[PDB]
């Protein structure tokens, strides 16, 4: 697959550096690279496609090389250059789509899409140009495995899950206690609540805790922590734990006093931030532990005093929230982002040609259950298709 | 041991569904509590049969509807037994019965836990705002005498009952509150009236108090500041008891939709007597 | 330090361009650079570490040159190069790590880390290869003093700050008027509230103003301006200014009418926008004045009329609000973002080895206290360590 | 990439620009009302904000689907991009936030203002259709 | 490490093939390997030990090459060769014992033990002989990224758990219904009980389910499924849910009807077996879901009728059980077995030399707590020490 | 740095400090246990308290060695710099305080201020070599 990436890169550089009027000095090395690609692909008959609606296409290469003695390129030259470059761009496009659609459970890293295997043969190692891109460099450093890392802006590491736990409850749901939460994308939003406003808690303080287990540990994550989670700070009617009935939630928000967040890697406390909002940093972690508290305000102006009674009704319910957003992070294993269209590209090529459901990926490349169950086979096959998509996006975009 | 310590994790997107079943009775039972004025004004006696026949079309099978007939509000206040599942209590408002109706409402609408009080032997206190003393009987005259820390009556001599202070005289039911944390010597006619030290648990929601007459006067919460309007503290407007019963029958689906069959007890008493 | 960047760049190039089967045309100039680097670095002894728990290490270089007679690179070339390259990468990683943990109250930009100080000498000036990344480019410009520019995405120029001001106050807190604001990250959420909904105000118009001062003058910033500041648009129980009691806030969100945002540089009107929400642009600015108005609606349906009486109680509390995101900007001085991981890198390296609190930086290097007091010495040290972290991230992720 | 696309378009070819969080949508905060009367005591319809890369759309019903068929009220919102995007990654969540707190909103004509006091139910059988 | 394995391999081959009277044709290649091993190791100097009570030892090599001027080896040759071999074996034993005791939470795969680290250098690459054993072959197939596989006989995958759930309970513990399970090594034994023998259950059938999630996915596992969980088929007195009291359990065994065992991988079903017993196969799985049913017999002899009343006493308590053995399996990761002695060897070394409890492994190498939390760093360290232990056991037993 | 480097107890006259960032003067006021009638009438046990007891300490820093640059009683560097700025009416700069008043310059003596102060002081020395 290094051969595939180098093919895409040398076609990109051919489309860019080989332009009218440029000095031959500017492109001599790329000219020799292009000639090497031509001569080492000549006479090789490739076949691509044949899964789903993806058509079966045959590629036969017999192209002329590019002159050398010139001092400045001109239009008579770039015309031949484009006549070859268009065909090659088509070839790598089809190969990338083929490898993206293909898939396997056993030995996922190895290349499917027999065109790509033929490229992985020994005849084609003379094409290897330079493995500069982030994804290809990570691929090599993983292949001869050293520690590596992908950097993500706003990584959708959490699976979309909105839910709640009710520590206190009764079949009329008039006096509840518990924790609502929504983990979606790179947002955590957790809101604890007491319908009695911590009337009978010890020292009028109620503890809320929420543990979030990342499927993959993140590294050097820049995080923004704010109070007053906003999605759980307006009236709602919420289906019960099992859908029997629906209970009313009427929040009135206080600040979360003595909030703390602990970032944990295999149990131990890697980081702990107490009552510190704004931007924080987690050097390395696999679990987040948000622990906040709802304290009954000791002094009550008459309005809030009317709000929180000693009696039973509880027409309003005290809430304390937290928002935690992973602005950027570094991860061992590939994930989707808001900054890179790798998942979008692979899913688009699969949906376009209606590929039947394979053994390992979920149907439709649903990211939620592709990150909920993220076994090593899923992980490394996902990395393969993602890096092929990275190769493709260099040209077809 | 219903495992009432572990949290239950729900979901906020799935789904609106049906409640499966419950097999302890074939179906719930509705249960009217009306005063004898209703029967006397109706001047009938197949009317319970007719009301049952009319509930049947509303969708209550025959055996489910029961009727109970108390003499009047004060005579029902003494040991109000709710032998039943969905209790409605039609309380005809009358002037000067405001506090007694409030007493009965605060009694039945809430879940009380009562201990005995041996008045002859010991003094007593009130642990917190939720602790009342509830006295019932044919006639209660609760005379209290608060004592200082030194067991000396303040404003009263413990040896002279005439100096004691009457918080409630000649009541069939008295939910008496006294200042919390001060010992009291009690005196009431132990032959006729009994008294209990009752703490208030959460609310009881089998019972719907339908005030049939005047304005919103029920104040269940002994706190002067709060005066909540519970959903089960109903108030209907009346000229004729036939109209009242017809409205109840017609709208009974909402009456039970605002209640819950769950908060029911084995014994029919209005409190849990914990000795 | 320029030499340190040259080391990192040439190692990255060596790892990406010295690969099996690649032509010598692709890598001839890189081999020349690598040979020059080897010749210069041979016969030196660097020492790295000795602060906190970061362990002392000694680096000695005796490496042979790289071959040049090969037409097309083969395996053995790659193994020889790699056994050199891992050693060099470890050296550069440790040098950057030891540089990121040292401060200097006076002359911050000058190197620390005696290894790096030795590298700064005249002997190693023949390593200077290329200064291409944004951070090294701005470092070179600063030494070459002239305008520097760092382009940022969601810059967290605003220190975390949530607070309110009351221009009309009572000890019962029942008829209030004033503003509340959260400045956090790239967000300014401001909300002016009036409990009376402008009864006695002039013409039933209540003017709200909010002044935000940037610690550095952002340039050519795209700003998303929306009405209806969400965080201050639901019920809340807020401690009073002195903490004596707590007051109740029960919003009703009116439109903010005739809004007016001024972007100012040195206190003169650089940009102005009235009633213009969506995407706007601030050319070059140092403060933001947000001025909006709560205008009582003259016509009301009976619901609204019941909400806003002429009487004493004021059960519902009128308010208007603005949200202002700085989507991107260009600053002359280095900042944290939601895109680059430089702050995360530096903070992680400090926390890993438990560097004691240094003279210049705040404890734990928290961005709120670092930006709220962003003196020139702090800016110097921050630019130095951020450039070093960007250098390190070339190789180590 | 910008000069890439410049060349590829100047010599007619397929091309594209990758955007992180593009502001394809013109700013537009509005509503439509399917059930109305000058009193504005009983309303049903949609409110929406298209802003930058956000579509926050909230259907609302004052009767909570009382007389609606099968206690179900359907809401639909169609938004037509000026230029067609491609291979987009999108995030879809419930609870359109900006229309989940009390408001006083001028009418369509602007004559009088009506009060809107939301209670956030859960949107069921949501559907999203991407059309070209 | 490949060098260390090759050293152990060639010492074993020397001890096994250099015996009195052998041809030289038998041992020519081995003598060449041993001679150039001697050449490579001569002139070096290693240090071993220094952690815990493992004594420090200095190894210096200056040895003569084994002769090659014989036809059939005699007793002189063998004696000199043994004088060399005993010293080399002591060196390898100490190197492995030093490498086994050391951990590193950061980069666990890389060599600790400066002796082995020096052996990893480039001078000793010529000692590499062949990598034939299962553990070193998997080490190489993980050194490069390819699908490894370890065959295990009775793998110790399940952490030791012995516990019950009560889906129906009350203080008197007179009418219970729930499940007991023992997971241990390669055994699962799960027994659902009901005191009423499913009187009021729907259709006189009580459902039971047991989910066990392997900490690593098995492959091509041979499994043995039987009814009648043995360990929960006799009277017991079991501590209560919280230990406040104890409850009596008096089983009577019923045959579990429509039993259904499911082997699942990443949520989706891989294998189902309904009313199947004897040996079965799980192709590939991550979790096991054992569901079964206590069905009240419709027809009943008067004796069993007397056993099961409709009243409250319930003097005998109906139960249905399952036993589930893993006879063999194939695993990507590494686990202890009833066949291999690598866990025992590593634990024995640490116990022998009183190694302090390190960062990553639990105290005493407690396998249950090790497999309960099987983080990637812990797995990496475990694989390293296991392959080292196998290398040691090649020579020392 | 909060580390007691020197401690002099009831020793007056000339003292020395090796290196110090903070000075802690602690002293006491002891009521005289015996008292002549004059002082006894001076200090009554009643309330009025017409004369108020005091106890003082004076501390000159006769000479010192500082790593950073400071003004002195012996050096005309600060005077030279300030005079040169005033004679030509230099606009107030971004770093030095208006008028270069030493009090506000040393109340906040940040490193940038120290750097510029050292530069201008050294230039003043260079100038004062010639133009006194
Ligand atoms: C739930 O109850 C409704 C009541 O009309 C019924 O129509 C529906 O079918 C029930 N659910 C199922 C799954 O049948
Ligand atoms: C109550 O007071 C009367 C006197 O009026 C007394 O005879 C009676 O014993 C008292 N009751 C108790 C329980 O002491
Ligand atoms: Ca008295
Ligand atoms: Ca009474
Ligand atoms: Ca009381
Ligand atoms: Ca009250």
């Amino acid at each position: 697959m290094e051969v595939l990436y180098s093919l895409s890169k040398t076609l990109k550089d051919a489309r860019d550096k080989i332009v009218e009027g440029t000095l031959y000095s500017n492109v001599s090395d790329l000219i020799q690279q292009f000639n090497q690609m031509i001569v080492t692909m000549n006479g090789n008959d490739f076949q691509t496609g044949g899964i789903g609606n993806l058509p079966i296409r045959n590629w036969t290469f017999d192209f002329g090389l590019l002159g050398t003695t010139l001092l400045n390129l001109d239009a008579n030259y770039v015309e031949t250059a484009r006549t070859t470059i268009e065909y090659f761009i088509d070839f790598i496009d089809n190969v990338c789509m083929d490898e993206m659609v293909r898939e396997s459970q056993r030995n996922g890293v190895a290349p499917q899409s027999e065109a790509l295997r033929k490229l992985a043969g020994i005849k084609f190692k003379r094409i290897n140009f330079n493995n500069s891109s982030e994804y290809i460099e990570n691929w090599n450093l993983q292949n001869r495995r050293q520690r590596t890392g992908f950097v993500f802006h706003k990584p959708n590491i959490f699976p979309y899950s909105a839910s709640f736990t009710l520590n206190r409850s009764q079949p009329m749901h008039d006096n509840l206690m518990g924790t609502m939460w929504l983990n979606a994308g790179s947002e955590i939003q957790v809101a604890g609540f007491d319908y009695s406003c911590a009337l009978n808690a010890p020292a009028n303080i109620q503890q809320f805790e929420h543990i979030v287990q990342l499927r993959r540990a993140l590294t050097t994550a820049t995080i923004t922590l704010l109070p007053d989670a906003e999605r759980f700070s307006f009236p709602r009617v919420i289906n019960s734990a099992d859908g029997a009935t629906t209970w009313f939630f009427n929040p009135i928000i206080l600040r979360p006093n003595n909030v703390e967040v602990e970032f944990l890697l295999n149990g131990q406390i890697i980081n702990t931030y107490q009552a510190r909002f704004g931007t924080i940093v987690a050097r390395n972690f696999d679990t987040i532990r948000l622990s906040f508290q709802l304290m009954r305000p000791p002094n009550m102006t008459p309005a809030v005093n009317a709000l929180f009674p000693q009696a039973q009704p509880f027409q309003h319910h005290a809430t304390v929230g937290l928002t935690l957003r992973i602005e950027s992070a570094v991860c061992e294993s590939v994930l989707a982002d808001a900054n890179e269209t790798l998942l979008a590209n692979v899913t688009a090529v699969r949906q376009e040609y209606a590929i039947p459901v394979g053994p390992v990926f979920p149907p439709g490349m649903n990211w939620t259950e592709l990150i909920t169950n993220y076994s090593p086979s899923r992980e490394d096959n996902l990395q393969r298709v993602f890096t092929v998509a990275s190769i493709r996006s260099m040209l077809i975009k | 041991n219903y495992g009432l310590n572990i949290p239950i994790t729900g979901s906020m997107d799935t789904v609106y569904s049906n409640s499966t079943r419950e097999e302890v009775f074939l179906t719930s039972t509705l249960c009217l509590y009306y005063p004898t004025e209703a029967s006397t004004q109706i001047s009938d006696g197949e009317w319970k049969d007719s009301l049952s026949q009319m509930f049947l079309i509303k969708g209550w099978p025959t055996g489910s509807v029961y009727f109970k007939e108390y003499s009047n509000i004060v005579d029902f206040s003494v040991d109000p037994q709710l032998y039943c599942d969905y209790n409605l209590v039609l309380m005809k408002y009358d002037q000067s019965l405001e506090l007694d109706m409030s007493e009965l409402a605060d009694l039945i609408l809430n879940e009380w836990l009562c201990n005995p009080m041996d008045i002859t032997l010991y003094y007593y206190q009130q642990s917190g705002e939720s602790n009342k003393w509830i006295s019932m009987g044919s006639s209660c005259t609760v005379k209290v005498c608060p004592l200082n820390t030194q067991t000396l009556g303040i404003g009263c001599q413990t040896t002279n009952v005439d100096s004691f202070e009457t918080v409630a005289e000649n009541e069939k039911l008295a939910i008496v509150d006294v200042v919390d944390g001060i010992n009291h010597k009690i005196n009431l006619t132990t032959t006729t009236c009994t008294i209990r030290n009752c703490k208030k648990l959460g609310p009881r929601e089998n019972v719907a108090v339908i005030q049939v007459g005047g304005a919103n006067i029920l104040d269940i919460t002994a706190d002067p500041t709060t005066n909540p309007q519970i959903e089960r503290m109903m108030r209907v407007n009346w000229k004729r008891w036939w109209q009242v019963f017809y409205t109840i029958v017609d709208y009974i689906n909402q009456i039970v939709q605002v209640m819950s069959k769950r908060s029911r007890s084995l014994n029919s008493a209005a409190f849990y007597y914990r000795v």
